[PDB]
């Protein structure tokens, strides 16, 4: 799970680059930045029924990236427990 | 009434079976009535004993349960038992 620590103010050109090149990731046809704080670890049970059939499994189909924050709260856990459930 | 009221006094036992039009879903009332109850006995090891890996699915789907690691770790050395 290639990981990297870099300064904000760094142009996203190489890590683009690196991301597709040296990582192996191939060009993405698709992105989804998801967003939301949705307050309470709890979430409803359409959002995650549209998270895992919806989105995660469009992003496959399509090839996509889903951009969150890696981070095991918030609803980039949700994210990742969609796509946990989706494999 | 007093029977009534002594039942009532531990009532956290007492789970009533939703008819819901004939739900026949005996497992997952039972797998409820007894974390009810209970208020270590996880639901995990209980589905471990069972050879229900579905219900213990829809358990931990759920993210409202926060899990340890010896709390996995405990069902996980059951399962390979």
């Amino acid at each position: 799970s290639n990981f990297l620590r870099l300064s904000d103010r760094t142009d996203p050109a190489a890590v683009y680059s690196l991301v597709t090149r040296t990582w192996g990731f191939r060009a993405p046809n698709l992105v989804v930045s998801v967003l939301g704080g949705s307050g309470g670890p709890v979430l409803q049970t359409w959002l995650q029924d549209l998270l895992r059939r919806g989105l995660v499994r469009a992003a496959q189909s399509t090839g996509a990236w889903i951009v969150t924050g890696g981070l095991h709260t918030g609803i980039g856990r949700h994210v990742g427990v969609a796509v946990r459930d989706h494999q | 009434q007093a029977q009534v009221e002594r039942i009532m006094t531990r009532k956290e036992l007492l789970t009533v079976y939703s008819s819901e039009d004939g739900s026949e879903e005996f497992e997952t009332i039972v797998l409820k009535a007894l974390v009810k109850a209970c208020g270590y006995l996880d639901a995990l090891r209980l589905a471990v004993a069972w050879n229900r890996v579905d219900i213990a699915q829809s358990e931990l789907f759920r993210g409202d349960i926060q899990w340890r690691s010896f709390h996995l770790e405990a069902s996980l050395m059951d399962a390979l038992l």
